[PDB]
């Protein structure tokens, strides 16, 4: 795929964001259907849980500066008020923003 | 109600619609203002493309919501 890295996701349990403990990966499958597929696949069972259709400006991938860890990222949808939280499972932060940048590029193009 | 449809150019097109209005009609309205064929019009809302056989209420599109219109440029 275009972009594929290890990152955990979070689920909105009721009214509280609860991070997942499973070792999953985030991959962007840009198909010829012009649908930027942003999907989350678990490396444990190899099951794809999340699979959305990202389009320019609609889905704004950004990092949360209000986090001490700094590995928390969020896919803020300008429509539907949807927000998906993810946390980089990368050992070093030398490629944290780099991954995000590549993601944003593919999501908007 | 009024909605804000942002195109690829970042243009925020304010369109007059109702919750009971079908997406296909929205495309027709945009074709009146812009003139772009609805067949190449792709409306997105919350990482999901809007189907022509659906209404604004189906996607829970409230008043002053931000819609997205992306033109499929397959030829290049």
């Amino acid at each position: 795929y275009l972009v594929e890295f290890r990152a955990g996701k979070m689920s909105l349990k009721g009214t509280t964001v609860t991070p997942d403990k499973r070792k999953g990966l985030v991959y962007i499958q840009q198909t010829d259907d012009s649908l930027i597929h942003f999907c989350w696949k678990d490396r444990t069972s190899g099951t794809v849980e999340d699979d959305l259709i990202i389009f320019p400006d609609d889905c704004e991938f950004k990092r949360v500066p209000q986090c001490p860890s700094g590995r928390v990222y969020v896919l803020k949808f300008k429509a539907g008020s949807k927000r998906l939280f993810f946390w980089m499972q990368e050992p070093k932060t030398d490629q944290d923003e780099e991954h995000c940048r590549k993601v944003n590029e593919c999501l908007n193009n | 109600m009024q909605i804000f449809v942002k195109t690829l150019t970042g243009k925020t097109i304010t369109l007059e619609v109702e919750p009971s209005d079908t997406i296909e009609n929205v495309k027709a309205k945009i074709q009146d203002k812009e003139g772009i064929p609805p067949d190449q019009q792709r409306l997105i809302f919350a990482g999901k493309q809007l189907e022509d056989g659906r209404t604004l209420s189906d996607y829970n599109i409230q008043k002053e919501s931000t819609l997205h219109l992306v033109l499929r440029l397959r030829g290049g």
